[PDB]
RNA sequence: UGGCACCUCGAUGUCGGCUCGUCGCAUCCUGGGGCUGUAGUCGGUCCCAAGGGUUGGGCUGUUCGCCCAUUAAAGCGGCACGCGAGCUGGGUUCAGAACGUCGUGAGACAGUUCGGUCCCUAUCCGUCGCGGGCGCAGGAAAUUUGAGAGGAGCUGUCCUUAG
RNA sequence: AUAAACGCUGAAAGCAUCUAAGCGUGAAGCCCCCCUCAAGAUGAGAUUUCCCAUUUCUUCGGAAAGUAAGAUCCCUGAAAG
């Protein structure tokens, strides 16, 4: 998990969602997990 | 787009009481509540639902109501099951009547008891199945069984479903 | 759960069958009777009331004499209550014997400590002295009372005062030997209080 | 006086604001002291004045 | 000159029972505080007590809009260093509804000896049963 | 480290150590997790977490720093650089004397060196203990519920599971 | 009961998705459990037992003046100070 103020997609299969009112991306590559 | 046209196959007893609901089939009894703000329709063999408000806070509820009515109808008719297989040396499974045992490389056996409405049967020491008539309980019990020893990417040893692409590495 | 009341007789040692030598404290528990029974329909909680020693009718007064006469006995000197106990036993006026315990049970001891008078902060709270040479003029004093900013001194600033005499319970404390005929109870270790104190013995909570 | 008049006029289904507006609009020029006196110990006359104020508003 | 000032015991003080099912906490407390103060009578004298007695039932169903049931905190300090304690509003509604209502109403009364006398006229029950049937209270409807 | 010169020159005592602590979290240890260029043992990085814990000496007045031997660890900061009507007085910062240097000189030097008076019976609040009075709609003797508050809260090594 | 986190079912957005309605796990931390104080908690609580309804005056309100249960003055002391 990467905790950044600058969450954004990192490849062509990343996906951006919202959980409990905060932006995060999820990918099948675990290196791409991000959350604000 | 499209979230309508529920069809009752056969032998399914569905009734509506206030904001509640009640479904009976050949398997078991399922009862649960719904918000009054949604609209439910009943006749001999078809179910329909409509959203009067038609906004964000109501379309999702319309969809989920349709989905879980479909789930309750199909569960008592056809049933639900999940597939778990154990990979690696020394991983077995035995059934002590209505009780499940697992040897997953720990210094103490781990015990699982199937709650009401679900049945755990073990065809072979290296493969198990869970049965039931609602998706939620069966899925959650299978998830709890797998969570004891989830798969690991280096060799693949662990408990896993039959249809996931677990990632693999080298680890020289 | 069981319980009796007794007096601290003394302090001694015995040899076990294994061979080792252990210290024990002797407790005499004669003449204690069940006085009153408290119920949840009448009081809000369940308890038993026990009285320990007979005392002369010269020393007792009419209220307590009627209270003890309600259970057909003579006035008692110590009266206490036990909770977490089963009310099915303990008929009113029945006596409690030391044989309610057996060799090997784990108990709790409750009593009032020995009294130390107005004691300083080094005996009372275990502080540290200041240097006693190298020109120092600070030996057995409390310390700094705090910073400057609050314009005051906080609470729990430990200071001299009356030291001992509080209720103390020490727990998980094994029993060694029971003598029914002499009404004594040999229990391994220390218990709070001076000699002739009241000791309240009861089954370990944990 | 204002608090007392407000309390007495809320029992006629009227605020202090509406009652004062109606009294000004009807032409009555009684100060708050006399109105508070009437509210305390001549409640019938106070109700009469409140009725007149209601008439003026509509 | 001539302005009416009430005297102790000169004004009748009645009893009311108020059902608190579904009403917001502050919106109920404001009305109750006005009733206790005595501001609904044309006999209102600021320096004495002319208000009524209030009984509140069903305090366990009081309403809390928004996320107040979890995000509103009640703080205490024991005046010992580091002795601050917290408690959320939903927990108190579940466990001590009476104390929740009492804190809410007490914050809205004057902060003097008369306010301390007025606070003693409020009885709050978490259920629907009260023990003051001897006073023959009436039903009060909000607004 | 500075800038300003707003309170204090009819006096707001200064560095280090001792006694006594309390608070913040930007967490040193212990607890729970995500990613790994994570085979295991050991690590790196980030996330939640302030409950407890966080060593004894050699040199220097020293803070700091280096070193010795340990430890699960030897956290960073605030409180008048916390704490002198609680202590010390080694340093700085009084009168004596000497060195190097500057000055014609009397003398001077964030250069050095040896020696150099640390006053006070606690009124009010505050803190720690202990009593008298009245109240609690009659006067007494015991046994108690518990709103509320304080305390405690740490952690190693060995054996087995198992080479 | 939760924090970070991991999930089940599930639409908005025919798919996907731990969240939007609804469920389950989850920390030396929070609230309990453990030890002590605690009804001046003026919101002054509860139980068991004991004494009883005297005499003078009062404009009622009320006052004094001998007592009951009980306690103390005074005296011998320590396990307390
Ligand atoms: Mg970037
Ligand atoms: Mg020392
Ligand atoms: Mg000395
Ligand atoms: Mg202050
Ligand atoms: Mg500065
Ligand atoms: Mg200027
Ligand atoms: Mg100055
Ligand atoms: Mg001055
Ligand atoms: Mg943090
Ligand atoms: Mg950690
Ligand atoms: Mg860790
Ligand atoms: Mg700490
Ligand atoms: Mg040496
Ligand atoms: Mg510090
Ligand atoms: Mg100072
Ligand atoms: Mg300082
Ligand atoms: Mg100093
Ligand atoms: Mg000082
Ligand atoms: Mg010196
Ligand atoms: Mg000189
Ligand atoms: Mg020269
Ligand atoms: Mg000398
Ligand atoms: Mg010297
Ligand atoms: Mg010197
Ligand atoms: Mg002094
Ligand atoms: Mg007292
Ligand atoms: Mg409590
Ligand atoms: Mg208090
Ligand atoms: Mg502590
Ligand atoms: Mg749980
Ligand atoms: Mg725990
Ligand atoms: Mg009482
Ligand atoms: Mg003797
Ligand atoms: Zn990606």
């Amino acid at each position: 998990m990467k905790v950044r103020p600058s969450v954004k997609p990192m490849c062509e299969k990343c996906k951006v969602i919202r959980r409990k009112g905060k932006v995060m991306v999820i990918c099948e590559n675990p290196k791409h997990k991000q959350k604000q | 787009i499209g979230k309508k046209t529920i069809v009752i196959p056969a032998g399914v007893t569905v009734t509506l009481n206030g904001s509640t609901a009640t479904v009976k089939g050949p398997k078991g009894e399922l009862v649960k509540e719904f918000n009054p703000e949604i609209t439910i329709n009943i006749e001999g063999n078809e179910i329909n639902v409509s959203r009067p408000t038609d906004n964000k806070n109501h379309r999702a509820l319309h969809g989920t109501t349709r989905a879980i009515l479909n789930n309750m109808v199909v569960g008592v008719s056809e049933g639900y099951e999940k597939k778990l297989e154990l990979i690696g040396v020394g991983y077995r499974a035995q059934k002590q009547g209505d009780k499940l045992v697992l040897n997953v490389g720990y210094s103490h056996p781990v015990e699982f008891v199937a709650p009401k409405g679900v049945e755990i049967e073990v065809p072979a020491n290296t493969q198990v199945i869970v049965k039931g008539y609602n998706k939620e309980h069966v899925g959650e019990l299978a998830a709890n069984i797998r969570a004891v020893r989830p798969p690991e990417p280096y060799k693949g040893k662990g408990i896993r479903y039959e249809g996931e692409h677990v990632r693999r590495k080298e680890g020289k | 759960t069981k319980g009796i009341l007794g007096r601290k007789v003394g302090m001694t040692q015995v040899f076990t069958e294994n061979g080792e030598l252990i210290p024990v404290t002797v407790i005499e528990a004669a003449q204690n009777v069940v006085l009153q029974k408290k119920t949840v329909e009448t009081d809000g909680y369940e308890a038993v009331q026990i009285g320990f020693e007979d005392k002369r009718a010269k020393l007792s007064n009419k209220p307590e004499q009627g209270h003890v006469a309600k259970a057909d006995t003579t006035p008692k000197r110590f009266i206490r209550e036990f909770r977490d106990v089963n009310l099915d036993e303990y008929e009113i006026g029945a006596e409690v014997k030391v044989d309610v315990f057996a060799e090997g049970d784990i108990i709790d001891a409750t009593g009032v400590s020995k009294g130390k008078g107005f004691q300083g902060v080094i005996k009372r709270h275990g502080q540290s002295r200041g240097p006693m040479a190298h020109g120092s003029r600070y030996h057995r004093r409390p310390g700094s009372m705090g910073p400057v900013a609050p314009n005051r001194v906080f609470k729990n600033k430990l200071l001299p005062g009356r030291m001992g005499g509080e209720q103390i319970t020490i727990q998980n404390l094994e029993i060694v030997k029971v003598d029914v005929e002499k009404n004594v109870l040999l229990v391994k270790g220390n218990v709070p209080g001076a000699k002739k104190a009241l000791v309240q013995i009861k089954t370990a909570t944990k | 006086w204002i608090a007392r008049i407000n309390a007495a006029a809320r029992m006629q289904d009227l605020s202090y604001s509406k009652l004062m507006h109606g009294l000004k609009l009807a032409g009555i020029d009684i100060n708050r002291k006399m109105l508070a006196d009437l509210a305390v110990n001549d409640i019938a006359s106070f109700n009469t004045l409140a009725d007149s104020a209601k008439k003026a508003l509509a | 000159r001539t302005t009416y000032m009430a005297k102790p015991g000169e004004v009748e003080r009645k009893w009311y029972v108020i059902d608190a099912t579904g009403v917001s906490l502050g919106r109920l407390s404001s009305e109750v505080a006005s009733i206790l103060r005595g501001k609904n009578k044309p006999q209102f004298t600021p320096h004495i007590d002319t208000g009524d007695f209030v009984i509140i039932i069903n305090a366990g169903k009081i309403g809390l809009t928004g996320k107040k049931a979890t995000d509103k905190i009640y703080y205490r300090h024991s005046q010992y260093p580091g002795g601050l304690k917290s408690r959320t509003a939903g927990e108190m509604r579940t466990n001590n509804p009476e104390k929740l209502l009492e804190l809410s109403i007490k914050g809205m009364l004057p902060k003097n000896s008369l306010g301390r006398q007025l606070f003693k006229k409020l009885h709050v029950y978490g259920g629907s049963e009260h023990e003051h049937a001897a006073q023959k209270p009436e039903v009060y409807e909000l607004r």
